[PDB]
Formats: C-alpha cells, sequence, structure tokens
C-alpha cells in the first residue's frame, strides 16, 4: 500500500543476477519469503498453475506481476501461529520436556510431505542440537521464528 | 562510536591538552611530544595535525577528524565475532587460501592486491588467516604489539 | 483381518475386509449438500441439495430426479464414517431414512445382522450363508459383542454369560411377520444352547 | 479444555467419567470440520518449514554479509589512520593509561 514500502523493489534488485529489473518465476517462491512471507511451495505452484503460468518453461518477470503475487500470498500469514508448531513437536515425543531424538526430526523434515534437502536439514539443527541427540524444539522453534 | 571508546578518546585529549583549557594548540602537541621522547618533533609536523582540523581542536573537533578517518573502524570483539562466524568450531585459526577466496568472492574490497598488503605488514599467521586475534589487536590499536 | 479367521469362510458375511472398509469410510463427502429425501413412489432416495426455496427445496435425485420439497422433507445424511455400522445407533443422525439405508445397504452386502440399539435386527437372506458354521459357533463363544461383529449367537451367548456372571435369568425376545422367519432363528438360538453347555 | 473452542452448542454435549455425550450428528459435526482441516493438511506446516529452510540460506550466501563489512571497513581504517600524528600519539600513550 505504501504504507508503500519501496524496499521490495530494491530487494528485487538484489536477487535479480542480470541487472534487468526482472526476477524469474523460479525465483519468486524464495523471494516472497525474503520479504516475510511463508507460502508453502504447493501454493506457490498452484497459484502459478492456477494463473496459467508454467515454472518448466523459461520464464522472467516483471515487477508489476511479482508485487500483486506478493499481496496475494500476504494474506495467508495469519496461517503463522506459534502454538500449533510447538504442540506439533510435543506430540511427536513422549514425556513432559520438549526434546525430539536428532534423526527423528531430521528424516521427518526430509520425506514427509514437502521434501526439504538434508543439507538444509543439517542447517536448521546445527547449534539447537547438541552431542546428545536430543533437539529442544522450545528453542529450536524460537529461533526458527526468529529469523 | 561505542560510548567507552568515546571516552579514551576524551582521555587522550587530556593527554595531549596539558593546558587543561579544552583546546589542544601546537604547544601541547609538541609538549606531549617531548614527554614521550621527542626532542626533535619539528613544526613542521605540528603544523601538519593543525591543518587537518578547519578550526581549534577541541573535544568535539577532535571527535570529528577521528570520525572521518576512521569511518570503518570496529572494536576488538566485533572482529573476533566476525572470526568466529569464519571459523565456527571454534579455536582454529582458518587457513590463508579461504580467506583470501572469501574476500575476493564475496566483496570487492576483499580483491587480490590488497591481499598482498594484508599479509604484508600483518604477518604469515594474520595475513594466511590461521592465526587470529593478533589482527584484531593491532585493527583498534596499531604497530607490532 | 487378523482378527477374523475363527469364521474366514464366514467372515465375508459378518465383517468386511479392512479396506473394503477404509475405502469406504474414507472418501469425499459434502454434508451441507448431501441428503435424504421424501419421495412420493419410492419411500424416501438420496440426493443432493440444489437450491432453497427460503422453506422449500429442490433435490437431485440418484437416478436422476429433480423435486422441489418442504423443509422437512429433507433429512441430513451420515458421514461415510457410518457405512454399514454395526450399531445404528451410533449414528450421528437418528432419522427414519438412515435406518432404512444402513439396513439395506449392509444386505445388498449380504450382512444380515445389523443391531440398532440392543436389537439385533435380523433380515431373510433368501439364499444360504454359512454363518450358522459350526465354527461360527465358537467363535461367538465368550465374547462381548463389541469384540465380535453383529449375529445372534452374540445376542445368545452374551446371555449366557451374563446369566452365569450376573446371577439373574435372561430372555430373548424374538419378532417379527410372518414371513420375517423367526422359528428359524428360535431354533437357531436353541440348538445354540445345546451345544455350548451341554 | 478443547470444547473450549468453537462456535458451537455448549449444551448439546455433557461430559462423564468414560466419555463426552453428544446430540445429533454432532460427531457428524465434528468430523466436517476435521474433513476441511485436512484437505489442508501438514500442508501448512510443511511451507513454513520450506520457507524457513530457505530462510537460512539466505543467512549463509548472506549471513557472512555483513561479517565481512565489518572486517572491510575496519581495515581500511588503520591503512589511514596508523600514518596520523595524533594516532600515533594515542599509541604511544595507550599503555600508561588503566
Amino acid at each position: 500500500s505504501k504504507a508503500a514500502a519501496d524496499d521490495f523493489k530494491e530487494a528485487f534488485l538484489l536477487f535479480d543476477r542480470t541487472g534487468d529489473a526482472k526476477i524469474t518465476a523460479s525465483q519468486v517462491g524464495d523471494i516472497a519469503r525474503a520479504l516475510g512471507q511463508n507460502p508453502t511451495n504447493a501454493e506457490i505452484n498452484k497459484i502459478l498453475g492456477n494463473p496459467s503460468k508454467e515454472e518448466m518453461n523459461a520464464a522472467a518477470i516483471t515487477f508489476e506481476e511479482f508485487l500483486p503475487m506478493l499481496q496475494a500470498a500476504a494474506n495467508n500469514k495469519d496461517q503463522g501461529t506459534f502454538e500449533d508448531f510447538v504442540e506439533g513437536l510435543r506430540v511427536f515425543d513422549k514425556e513432559g520436556n520438549g526434546t525430539v531424538m536428532g534423526a527423528e526430526l531430521r528424516h521427518v523434515l526430509a520425506t514427509l510431505g514437502e521434501k526439504m534437502t538434508e543439507e538444509e536439514v543439517e542447517e536448521l539443527m546445527k547449534g539447537q542440537e547438541d552431542s546428545n541427540g536430543c533437539i529442544n524444539y522450545e528453542a529450536f522453534v524460537k529461533h526458527i521464528m526468529s529469523v | 562510536f561505542d560510548e567507552t571508546e568515546i571516552e579514551d578518546f576524551k582521555e587522550a585529549f587530556t593527554v595531549i591538552d596539558q593546558n587543561a583549557d579544552g583546546i589542544i594548540d601546537k604547544d601541547d602537541l609538541r609538549e606531549t611530544f617531548a614527554a614521550m621522547g621527542r626532542l626533535n618533533v619539528k613544526n613542521e609536523e605540528l603544523d601538519a595535525m593543525i591543518k587537518e582540523a578547519s578550526g581549534p581542536i577541541n573535544f568535539t573537533v577532535f571527535l570529528t577528524m577521528f570520525g572521518e578517518k576512521l569511518k570503518g573502524a570496529d572494536p576488538e570483539d566485533v572482529i573476533m565475532g566476525a572470526f568466529k562466524v569464519l571459523d565456527p568450531d571454534g579455536k582454529g585459526s582458518i587457513k590463508k587460501s579461504f580467506l583470501e577466496e572469501l574476500l575476493t568472492t564475496g566483496g570487492g574490497r576483499f580483491t587480490p592486491e590488497e591481499i598482498k598488503n594484508m599479509w604484508a605488514a600483518f604477518p604469515p599467521d594474520v595475513a594466511g588467516n590461521v592465526d587470529y586475534k593478533n589482527i584484531c589487536y593491532v585493527i583498534t590499536h596499531g604497530e607490532d604489539a | 483381518d487378523a482378527e477374523m479367521a475363527a469364521f474366514g469362510e464366514a467372515a465375508p458375511y459378518l465383517r468386511k475386509s479392512e479396506k473394503e472398509r477404509i475405502e469406504a469410510q474414507n472418501k469425499p463427502f459434502d454434508a451441507k449438500s448431501s441428503v435424504f429425501v421424501v419421495h412420493p413412489k419410492q419411500s424416501f432416495v438420496k440426493g443432493t441439495i440444489q437450491s432453497k426455496e427460503g422453506g422449500k427445496v429442490t433435490v437431485k435425485t440418484e437416478g436422476g430426479e429433480t423435486l422441489t420439497v418442504k423443509e422437512d422433507q429433507v433429512f441430513s445424511m451420515n458421514p461415510p464414517k457410518y457405512d454399514k455400522i454395526e450399531d445404528m445407533a451410533m449414528m450421528t443422525h437418528l432419522h427414519e431414512p438412515a435406518v432404512l439405508y444402513n439396513l439395506k445397504e449392509r444386505y445388498a452386502a449380504w450382512m444380515i445382522y445389523t443391531y440398532s440399539g440392543l436389537f439385533c435386527v435380523t433380515v431373510n437372506p433368501y439364499k444360504w450363508l454359512p454363518v450358522y458354521n459350526p465354527k461360527v459357533v465358537l467363535a461367538y463363544r465368550g465374547k462381548k459383542r463389541q469384540e465380535a461383529p453383529p449375529h445372534i449367537f452374540s445376542i445368545s451367548d452374551n446371555a449366557y454369560q451374563f446369566m452365569l456372571t450376573d446371577r439373574e435369568n435372561q430372555s430373548i425376545l424374538i419378532t417379527g411377520e410372518s414371513g420375517a422367519g423367526k422359528t428359524v432363528n428360535t431354533k437357531r438360538v436353541i440348538q445354540y444352547f445345546a451345544t455350548i453347555a451341554a | 479444555k478443547l470444547l473450549g473452542g468453537g462456535d458451537v452448542d455448549h449444551t448439546q454435549y455433557a461430559f462423564g467419567h468414560t466419555k463426552v455425550f453428544f446430540k445429533a450428528g454432532l460427531l457428524g459435526l465434528l468430523e466436517e470440520m476435521r474433513d476441511d482441516k485436512l484437505a489442508e493438511i501438514i500442508t501448512a506446516t510443511q511451507a513454513r518449514c520450506r520457507g524457513f529452510l530457505m530462510r537460512v540460506e539466505y543467512r549463509a550466501m548472506v549471513e557472512r554479509r555483513e561479517s565481512i563489512f565489518c572486517i572491510q571497513y575496519n581495515v581500511r581504517s588503520f591503512m589511514n589512520v596508523k600514518h596520523w600524528p595524533w594516532m600515533k600519539l594515542f599509541f604511544k600513550i595507550k599503555p600508561l593509561l588503566k
């Protein structure tokens, strides 16, 4: 709305590697996340196809399509409730203390639903899981929501 | 400028301003150099220090002159912060070729020629990127320790 | 599946395969539109709600028919979770149609025993079934009606159980019209007693 | 505690030692809501993850971002300063301090 945030246009100049002021359709998922929006990858996929837009063939972009797609994704930020994130992992391990065994969270984050690479899974556990093999998800989900 | 760094410049301003009136003149510069052992300090050196200011060297003119020369000055704790992120496993000094590649390939300020000048008085370990910490010392306080 | 063995051969007429179930309970359902309705020729047939006349209802049919019937000529339809419920009284939709319909469905599947509360509904097969099967008899032996599928020996055994457990006398009341086939059951119940405690 | 939420008739049910009691078509109602909730499913919890996953990637091609600058500028200072009277002075003098 501007509140006209012109820093979204300045961040589009940091993600366009050619400097022509266009951003390919394959970058739009990760740049919506870098502007403070977390649409799921199936949602980013649907919307695209919904609009008869094929992410399979070469794509370019213009700021005039990327701005309204970020504004259509911005209504879905009401789905980001931290009660359900901590209660999900609290149902994932027994006893009254928030600890996932290391390999349980790593294999679930790579193979269940939207596949996260094991390189990204190791980069998200690095520092929050110590050598006991127990990830405290009270501080883990706190630090994941700090970015 | 953190406040303890500004208090360090206030203490250095008081040690060079031996008349204690709040303005370092050329006599204060010469008498501070003579008290450090400089019996041969020429008047042209004192005139070149005063030629860097547009007015008398009071505390805010000394702070603005040091601000404009130290526009990338970083305290030792923030330099060791960045070097602990470059060595995230702790303790080890990072490799010579890793710092040369990461300075160049990330930024234009890390271009090579400049990397040869970094190795050139910042010795081997420092230059190489293996030790660590002595370079943070000499960036906050110059010359060999 | 794992459980069923005792019957094995009868199984198909008592219970359905664990996916037949699964394939039935876990299917698409649109509550707000799916419904049961009155019907001049056939008693109650099913349909989908099309529109809403403010206190009239227009519905499509299952056969293809469109009728605009009152608001209370229209009755909800149970989620698929209640397909061929052993105990209709567990349904969350206690209607007239839903009951007819449950019986009917599990019959077209050849299940003659369905419970409706305390009752033990029984429908005339009009053909032969491995139900009175000498294997079943045992199977139903020592089992609460929750440990086994709807069947008469359930009633008949429980009676017995209950008989010795509570130290009370029991009864079984069989009832139906002329062609319902009670004698048959009665007799069959009787054999049951004689066998299991002779 | 659960039934705490929902724009549901807090009448129609009743609790007791082993179970809740419900009027008609309720449990039916429940499920339905549930049904919608799965169409959604996981799917929402995946996303954030996905999102978040890449969000850490930026900090990496990215984390470094500033630590460099810090290093960058910081050096430059010195190269300029180290030749400045006042700074040499501070230098010889910096020790006598406490």
